[PDB]
């Protein structure tokens, strides 16, 4: 199954771009979503540096580095984009010896036009845009001195002389604490914590003894170190710091640390590590207050404070994640979630695969994926698994098949239907990618030489196709397309083989002409999501609520467009004691689903899991 | 330290 004739569609479609500049490094941004506006900040060792905006997707770039008056730029703190369609731009330069303060480049109006301001300071952090307004910036000077501007960097105010981090929380409020005697570092556990709603007009005190801090969403976590140990426990807030409330977490030691996997509004995935260097923690997860948590996981893999994990929320499907697990032996392998972490099990082995190696029964295996982990000790994993929300049910990462995670090269397996089924796709590393809502895939191949062909499919990840796009082939370096997979547009990096000279060079590819038609009602059909067993009256029903997708069909080839919104129909379910969690004084007997009372403010009963919509039925307080 | 705050993605990179 091929389509015909795509080939001089695509040939017309193909604008190549080359760079006349040192090979140095690349900086890409986007501003703003529907604009089409690139900007790459190139830059080379001395200092010197290189500007151009692309305002086609891409297509073609221009030379904008007399806007900045050829001034070299800090590529540590890195360009600061604005938050949503403001096009707000600040870049940071570099000063002589004998400045008084540092020096920006701010815009507004899509890097169309640059303005050259003073400091009275010297930032040593990326300039901060409040979400709610952002006119609004705050920054940390060398001496820790924190300052706030209130007209988009024309003029700073100093509000505090000591911090030691700050943040915008919600509604225009600032959070940071403050050290008193010697560094930020031997006076940690001994912090104050200080909020402002007023931009530092007026200050409060909401904690002390911090240890740290951090915002999760609708709450405020803070590690307060105990009186008279070196044991510290986790307290949550959810009134701005009005009041606070001791979480029911394991209180750690100072060798041990915690770690938020993912935030929702109503549940937060929290880390806890082992004492010792064993290399694992645990897992919790808490419910709509936030406080009362119950283990999920043993055994998770963390390699270390600044480590890597490979928690993953697979986006495409609602309340799947995948993580990976440490044996008895040392060997890791894969586990994945339907239930928001109720239950965990292993993937489902490929239908029509071996098991490798690593298995000793070769009628029994599962599949294992790479992630960051693998990525870290330095294997052939270019990339890790993706996944898109407005892409429904779809799932694409490198793995092997057997018992353990292996060390040979990997090959790259899709899944349609949010994890519960697997297979092999394509064979060796690849950069893959989505466009257009799951329309058409993309995949590049990952290989020592020069490369000049690109791969395609329409049926996801069914049938592939070919294309040359280039004569003379370059090395491949990455891919880029604006964030949401909603484009068209694939942007394909690299470097010309020139060996007397290197040089840059990007090749657009536009897919208009190979998605002629638009989609219609026909092309289209209803799809039910987490469908297991067809028998149960109350078939894939997740957290109390089934979803009836409309999910474009593999066989119709046709274009969603940018203003494509997925279709759901969601049904309620009734109740059941499966539905609740415990509460303070209560846990659950092995063996059974009840939650009995284990052998300040008070708990009557069950409580009911967050997410969940069902209604009627069994109802235990 | 204790990771207490989502780390939002950085910017794409190459050399
Ligand atoms: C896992 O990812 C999914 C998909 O991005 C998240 O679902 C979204 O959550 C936000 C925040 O509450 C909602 O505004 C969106 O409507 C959700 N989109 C959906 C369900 O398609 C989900 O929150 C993530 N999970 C966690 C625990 O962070
Ligand atoms: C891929 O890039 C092209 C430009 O190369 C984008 O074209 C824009 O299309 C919109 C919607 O019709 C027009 O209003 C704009 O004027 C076009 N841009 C230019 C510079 O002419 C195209 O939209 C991109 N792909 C997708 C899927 O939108
Ligand atoms: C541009 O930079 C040069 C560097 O020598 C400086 O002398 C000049 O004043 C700058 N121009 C403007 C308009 O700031």
């Amino acid at each position: 199954g091929r389509v015909r004739d795509f080939v001089a569609k695509l040939a017309n479609n193909t604008h190549q771009h080359v760079f006349d500049d040192l090979r140095g490094s690349v900086s890409l941004s986007w501003v703003g979503d529907s604009t089409g506006v690139i900007l790459v900040l190139t830059t080379f060792h001395f200092g010197q540096s290189k500007l151009y905006r692309s305002e086609d997707y891409g297509k073609n770039f221009k030379d904008i580095t007399d806007l900045i008056n050829n001034t070299f730029i800090r590529t540590e703190f890195g360009m600061a984009i604005g938050p949503e369609n403001s096009g707000k731009v600040v870049l940071t330069a570099e000063v002589s010896g004998g400045s008084r303060g540092g020096r920006i480049f701010r815009s507004s109006d899509f890097a169309k036009n640059f303005v050259q301001t003073d400091l009275p300071f010297h930032p040593l952090t990326q300039m901060m845009y409040s979400p709610q307004n952002s006119d609004y910036l705050l920054a940390l000077s060398t001496e820790n001195g924190l300052w706030v501007s209130k007209n988009f960097g024309g003029k700073w105010e100093e509000i505090h002389k000591a911090v030691c981090l700050a943040k915008w929380g919600s509604d225009n409020t600032i959070f940071f604490t403050t050290y008193a005697n010697g560094s930020c570092k031997a006076d940690l556990g001994a912090l104050e914590l200080w909020r402002t709603s007023d931009l530092g007009k007026s200050f409060k005190t909401i904690g002390v003894k911090i240890y740290s801090f951090g915002l999760g969403g609708r709450f405020l976590f803070a590690s307060v170190m105990a009186d008279k140990d070196t044991t510290r426990r986790i307290h949550v807030s959810t009134d701005q710091g009005d009041t606070w409330s001791m979480a029911q977490l394991p209180s750690v030691g100072q060798e041990q640390f915690y770690s938020i996997l993912a935030a929702n509004d109503d549940m937060v995935f929290m880390h806890v590590d082992e004492p010792g260097d064993t290399g694992f923690g645990t897992i919790f997860t808490s419910d709509d207050r936030g406080i009362v948590y119950s283990k999920s996981l043993d055994r998770h893999l963390y390699t270390t404070t600044g480590g890597e994990t490979d928690f993953t929320n697979v986006t495409s499907l609602r309340g799947v994640y995948i993580t990976s697990v440490l044996s008895e032996d040392n060997s890791i392998q894969t586990m994945i979630t339907f239930d928001q972490g109720g239950r965990w099990t292993h993937l489902r082995k490929p239908e029509n695969s071996e098991c490798d190696a690593t298995a000793k029964n070769k009628n029994e295996c599962s599949l294992h994926i790479h992630a960051s982990y693998s990525i870290s000790q330095k294997l052939n994993v270019p990339m890790a698994p993706l996944s898109e929300p407005n892409a429904v049910g779809i799932v694409i990462a490198h793995g092997s098949v057997g018992d353990a995670i292996s060390v040979m090269v990997p090959d790259v397996y899709i899944s349609d239907d949010g994890g519960y089924s697997w297979t092999k796709m394509l064979e060796g590393p690849h950069y893959y990618t989505i466009l257009d809502s799951g329309g058409i895939i993309v995949a590049i191949e990952h290989s020592s030489r020069p490369i000049n062909v690109i791969k395609f499919s329409t049926d996801e990840g069914q049938c592939w196709q070919t294309y040359t796009f280039t004569r003379d082939p370059i090395y491949f370096t990455g891919l880029a397309s604006e964030p949401g997979a909603r484009s068209m547009n694939i942007s394909i990096w690299g470097f010309t083989e020139s060996f007397l000279t290197s040089q840059w060079v990007s090749y657009t590819i536009d897919f208009k002409d190979i998605l002629e038609r638009n989609c219609e009602e026909k092309d289209y059909t209803i799809w039910l999501a987490h469908s297991t067993d067809p028998e149960d009256y109350e078939d894939g029903c997740i957290l109390g609520y089934k979803e009836q997708f409309l999910r474009l069909r593999k066989s119709s080839v046709c274009q969603n467009g940018r203003d494509y919104v997925v279709t759901k129909q969601p049904s309620i379910c009734l109740c059941s004691l499966e539905d609740f969690l415990c509460d303070f004084g209560y846990y659950r007997p092995e063996n059974d689903s009840k939650c009995v009372e284990q052998p300040h403010l008070t708990t009557n009963g069950y409580r009911k899991i967050p997410g969940d919509k069902c209604q009627g039925g069994v109802n235990p307080v | 330290e204790d990771l207490l705050s989502l780390q939002e993605p950085g910017s794409k990179t190459y050399s």
